[PDB]
RNA sequence: GAGGUUCGAAGACGAUCAGAUACCGUCGUAGUUCCGACCAUAAACGAUGCCGACUGGCGAUGCGGCGGCGUUAUUCCCAUGACCCGCCGGGCAGCUUCCGGGAAACCAAAGUCUUUGGGUUCCGGGGGGAGUAUGGUUGCAAAGCUGAAACUUAAAGGAAUUGACG
């Protein structure tokens, strides 16, 4: 049972908000997983990557303390990344599947050339960069499924990405930032600035504005 | 040296003295056991112990008040010192002390006030290098 | 974003910052959406309607915001001729 | 060190240029 | 930086040429060296006689011996 | 020194577009600069420029919007057979849905586009999308 | 990992400048390197000021000062506790603090 | 920031830039049309000198010059305004 | 807020102005700054042109005003001069008060005592309590604020250029806004000045 | 070639040390000093090629200019000159910041780079072997410059982290 503390959080579970877009467009931080668990009910399937076993060193030996990464989506516009590091591995993938289920964004797709049918692939051509590696995320016609590395290929086959040619160097075995920089490549889908935009927002109310009467709540 | 006091004291203390400043005083064997009515210490050592505070909380007290604690009377003594107010405080009477660039302010207003108006001296600026 | 048949598809069209022109990130969190009241035109009085008016975050961070608030602000009637 | 081995070698090769001349 | 011009396609050319004699992989296979040094005369393999046998020590972390052959 | 007049302008009004600067003045100015501009014009890549006339050599005032990504200059011209012209529009565009490499053909300075329709090749100068 | 932006050094602007030996090692070291502490010491000190001030055939009488350029390498300015070695983000606070 | 109006800038804000920069090139500088005391006539002496202005008579001289605007001579007096 | 015809500058409030002397800057000036200014005198201190003060005024009123629920504007003083101001407007207005430390992620957390949503802050000094218009990134929150000539502007909806030195000027400020936020909607006539003086407004030093 | 103030490789003794052909001492040659030829290298270091464009603050200062509001002086003013307050060009520099960079340390620039190309020079391609051998050349010579391979080798290294020992 939930206790929504956040205010976002009370409007969510009483059939308030209607679609996350709701809460995109106004760019409201998500800190509840159980509302991307209202909202995303069954779909949203959870891939770990991988469990590095970090270790600091002591007087007395090493502590060791597992780090997980886990990626999540629902091969249909959103998907996220959670990295947790914990004293053990179970901790560690539950409570890194929190902050996936957190910081999980839509990623705009677009289209190959000719604009028929449904959207396969990424809009432009962008890139996302982790600390020295950097992925370049490559629009492409349909058919042509993912083409990458496998890590990629996770979290874009995640996102609902049907096709993609991919660029990627740096120190692409340090997967972490493998996976968040390809992260932020298809984040920065939806901040790609193109004429398909380009028309002046009409604008729209709030979450938080309209429906300022329940929440003083009756 | 032997003795400074514990945070199961300072804490249980200071709490005590917030909830019933009224009840205490400045001795230590009435407010010993009135610590025995209105808590449930369960060790003579720390039930005697928190008088402690108790008293040396209260010597500080009518010295002064605590720039953090908790009482009923400093409460209602704060809002009394609110209310008093001049009728107005920032009327200055008549003739405020103007530059005379301050009334070029005025006049791209257009506003027209009573003032005279008084530059003088070097242009020393300020500070020392 | 529409295709053959005017097809609207993308599941949300971005807010846009008011002073750039540039697109207000989905977790762009040093956003602003500043509501401003406007006056009956007589007395004073909020009463009536209302001056939407958004910010992105590298605009805040920058410093500028209220230089670009003012700007669209007397723009749109509400301030005037300093 | 650096500086005592780049020493060494302009001693060194002295000695082959000693050494060959001879021959 | 580079050289970035329009009639800049020799001193381009003429530059990637020799800073292959920097490389490695390329001053094995176009200098001479290797097919003058490798007992196997740039072939696959080669056929001798062995003339006796011979135990070889392993490096250290591993301890153990070989046997090999003198061809 | 200035080699090319437009990497030197079209440097300045991405670079400015970055910022967010409302708009933006370029020092040189040029017959092939006003010519690429107001192509930009067209696709809206920008708002309205407005050449000063320094009895010398130009400076221009170019009226922004947000609309532009980046805008550059491909520095040496090669010369586009319109064979090429897809493998160049491939690599140095996002996509194939906009993006509008400028060039200079036979038939006046235009985009890739424009140079398509009329089928001619020429001389590439730069891309903005 | 360059440690002082600066160098500990003050140079900036310039090339070989002016050589200094220390006056305790006596060993060598630039002018804009080097700590230069200028001591201003009375001569009789704290504790004979008052025997000299009876003594004195004079009147009142100011004393004088010796006025030492002190001047050390940076080895006997650590070794001698002149100056002392600092935190990453305090390295940087220039200000001279009685 | 964000907003300067470039080609409408206040007229102040030119004569604080070096000349070069301003908006349009134009000088910083000026003929100044000198009475002088004894003779009645004006020479045609401009401000930024480098050489020095003797007087279309003959024995006085107007103009020592120095780094950047001429040095007049005792008591001689001018007029900018023009252009 | 430009303000046209009714809501305009006035006699009265002009002195009040003056005579605090919240017009009269710092000695220093960040840029941000250079729209609400004139000239500096000689010493060398900045001033504020009391028009433009105003209509940056009315700005955060119609903006407060703006917000439905009056008790989601928080109302900041970290330094001491409004500790008794942002009381008195929060009171006045019935909007909600934040009096000494900017408390640790009030804005973040759904665990601390206090986390609040609020939806506007407003601020003294940008310059001392500097946290909340930090920790109003990470959250949607504009931000009005009683900036002074030497203040940076980092995260502010909107500044009020004014003295933020003299606890006198002050409260003229906290005033003002408390003022405009009721005329704006509440309950005051325009025509008639308040019950209200400022003396509730700005602070008290150790005296009696 | 001139000169020999000190200091001082080398060099001589005294100590110290298990030893010190080292440091710590006491002597003192070449040289450090001059004038005339060569040599042509530094951690010759901002470990940042040169020219050129663009992008933020804020303080200071050297020079020049410009403007202003000061006054000490300096005289009846002056001219000055000395301080004050501004602006302007180009200099040496400082701080500050979620520009933007940057593996990182950091960097108004190392910014404008998968959103890849303003012009151009040099130059690196795992570490050693090796700056070696050999060849050529310059040099009176130390040496300088040009400059390989077989072989061996899995990391060597850089930036930051905890350790832990000084
Ligand atoms: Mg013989
Ligand atoms: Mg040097
Ligand atoms: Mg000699
Ligand atoms: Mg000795
Ligand atoms: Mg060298
Ligand atoms: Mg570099
Ligand atoms: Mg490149
Ligand atoms: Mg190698």
């Amino acid at each position: 049972e939930w206790m929504p503390v956040t205010k976002l959080g009370r409007l969510v579970k009483d059939m308030k908000i209607k679609s996350l877009e709701e809460i995109y467009l106004f760019s409201l931080p998500i800190k509840e997983s159980e509302i991307i668990d209202f909202f995303l009910g069954a779909s949203l399937k959870d891939e770990v990557l991988k469990i590095m076993p970090v270790q600091k060193q002591t007087r007395a030996g090493q502590r060791t303390r597992f780090k997980a990464f886990v990626a999540i989506g629902d091969y249909n516009g959103h998907v996220g990344l959670g990295v947790k590091c914990s004293k053990e591995v179970a901790t560690a993938i539950r409570g890194a599947i929190i902050l996936a289920k957190l910081s999980i964004v839509p990623v705009r797709r677009g289209y190959w050339g000719n604009k028929i049918g449904k959207p396969h692939t990424v809009p432009c051509k962008v890139t996302g960069r982790c600390g020295s590696v950097l992925v370049r995320l490559i629009p492409a016609p349909r058919g042509t499924g993912i083409v990458s590395a496998p890590v990629p290929k996770k979290l874009l086959m995640m996102a609902g990405i049907d096709d993609c040619y991919t660029s990627a160097r740096g120190c692409t075995a340090t997967l972490g930032n493998f996976a968040k920089a390809t992260f932020d490549a298809i984040s920065k889908t939806y901040s790609y600035l193109t004429p398909d935009l380009w028309k002046e927002t009409v604008f729209t109310k709030s979450p938080y504005q309209e429906f300022t009467d329940h929440l003083v709540k009756t | 040296m032997g003795r400074v006091r514990t945070k199961t004291v300072k804490k249980a203390a200071r709490v005590i003295i917030e909830k019933y400043y009224t009840r205490l005083g400045n001795d230590f064997h009435t407010n010993k056991r009135v610590c025995e009515e209105i808590a449930i210490i369960p060790s003579k050592k720390l039930r005697n112990k928190i008088a402690g505070y108790v008293t040396h909380l209260m010597k500080r007290i009518q010295r002064g008040p605590v720039r953090g604690i908790s009482i009923k009377l400093q409460e209602e003594e704060r809002e009394r010192r609110d209310n008093y107010v001049p009728e107005v405080s920032a009327l200055d009477q008549e003739i405020i002390e103007v530059d005379p660039d301050t009334k070029e302010m005025l006049k791209l207003l257009d506003f027209g006030s009573l003032s005279n108006l008084q530059v003088t001296q070097p242009t020393v600026g300020m500070n020392f290098k | 974003m529409q295709n053959d048949a005017g097809e609207f598809v993308d599941l949300y069209v971005p807010r846009k910052c008011s002073a750039s022109n540039r697109i207000i990130g989905a977790k762009d969190h040093a956003s602003i959406q500043m509501n401003v009241a406007e006056v009956d035109k007589v007395t004073g009085r909020f009463n009536g309607q209302f001056k939407t008016y958004a910010i992105c975050g590298a605009i805040r961070r920058m410093g500028e915001s209220d230089d670009s608030i003012l700007r669209l602000a007397k723009a749109d009637g509400i301030v005037s001729k300093n | 060190r650096a500086k005592w081995r780049k020493k060494r070698m302009r001693r060194l090769k002295r000695k082959r240029r000693k050494m060959r001349q001879r021959s | 930086g580079k050289c970035r011009g329009l009639r800049t396609a020799r001193k381009l050319r003429s530059h990637r040429r020799d800073h292959k004699w920097h490389d490695k992989q390329y001053k094995k296979a176009h200098l001479g060296t290797a097919l003058k040094a490798n007992p196997f005369g740039g072939a696959s393999h080669a056929k001798g006689i062995v003339l006796e046998k011979v135990g070889v020590e392993a490096k250290q972390p591993n301890s153990a011996i070989r046997k090999c052959v003198r061809v | 020194v200035r080699m090319n007049v437009l990497a030197d302008a079209l440097k300045s009004i991405n670079n400015a577009e970055k910022r967010g600067k409302r708009q933006v003045l370029i020092r040189p100015c040029s017959k092939v600069i006003v010519r690429f501009l107001t192509v930009m014009m067209k696709h809206g890549y920008i708002g309205e420029f407005e050449i000063i006339d320094d009895h010398r050599a130009g400076k221009i005032v170019v009226n922004l919007t947000g609309r532009l990504n980046k805008c550059g200059v491909i520095s040496p011209r090669f010369d586009v057979q319109l064979k090429d012209l897809e493998k160049w529009q491939n690599n140095l565009l996002p996509s194939r849905q906009f993006g509008f490499i400028v060039l200079t053909t036979s038939a006046g300075i235009m985009d890739h586009e424009e140079a398509r329709r009329k089928h001619t090749g020429g001389k590439i100068l730069g891309f903005f999308f | 990992t360059k440690k002082r932006r600066n160098n500990g050094r003050a140079k900036k602007g310039r090339g070989h400048v002016q050589p200094i030996r220390c006056t305790n090692c006596a060993r060598c070291v630039p002018k804009d390197k080097a700590i230069k502490k200028f001591v201003i010491r009375n001569i009789v000190e704290a504790a004979a000021v008052r025997d000299i001030s009876e003594a004195s055939v004079f009147d009142a009488y100011v004393l004088p000062k010796l006025y030492v350029k002190l001047h050390y390498c940076v080895s006997c300015a650590i070794h001698s506790k002149v100056v002392r070695n600092r935190s990453r983000e305090a390295r940087k606070d220039r200000t001279p603090p009685p | 920031p964000l907003a300067k109006d470039l080609l409408h800038p206040s007229p102040e804000e030119e004569k604080r830039k070096h000349k070069k920069k301003r908006l349009v090139q134009s000088p910083n500088s000026y003929f100044m049309d000198v009475k002088c005391p004894g003779c009645y006539k004006i020479t045609t002496v401009f401000s930024h000198a480098q050489t020095v202005v003797l007087c279309v008579g003959c024995s006085t001289v107007l103009c020592q010059p120095t780094g950047g605007k001429a040095r007049l001579t005792e008591g001689c007096s001018f007029r900018r305004k023009q252009h | 807020s430009g303000a046209l015809d009714v809501l305009q500058m006035k006699e009265e409030d002009v002195l009040k102005f003056l005579a605090a002397g919240t017009h009269l800057g710092g000695t220093n000036l960040d840029f941000q700054m250079e729209q609400y200014i004139y000239k500096r005198k000689s010493d060398g201190i900045y001033i504020i042109n009391l028009k433009r003060t105003w209509e940056k005024l009315l700005l955060a009123a119609r903006a407060i005003v703006a917000i439905e629920n009056p008790a989601d504007v928080s109302v900041i003083s970290s330094r001491n001069t409004g500790q008794r101001a942002v009381l008195k407007f929060a009171a006045a207005t019935g909007a909600t008060p934040i009096a000494g430390r900017f408390t640790p992620g009030t804005f973040t957390n759904q665990i601390q005592a206090a986390f609040r949503e609020p939806r506007l802050l407003v601020v003294t000094d940008p310059r001392a309590d500097h946290q909340p218009l930090t920790e109003a990134s990470y959250v949607n929150l504009p931000t009005i604020a009683l900036c002074n000539t030497d203040s940076p502007l980092r995260y502010v909806d909107i500044a009020i250029p004014c003295n933020n030195k003299g606890a006198h000027s002050v409260g003229l400020m906290w005033w003002m806004l408390a003022r405009e936020v009721l005329r704006m909607r509440g309950t005051i006539s325009r025509e008639h000045p308040w019950e209200v003086m400022p003396d509730l407004y700005f602070y008290r030093d150790p005296e009696e």
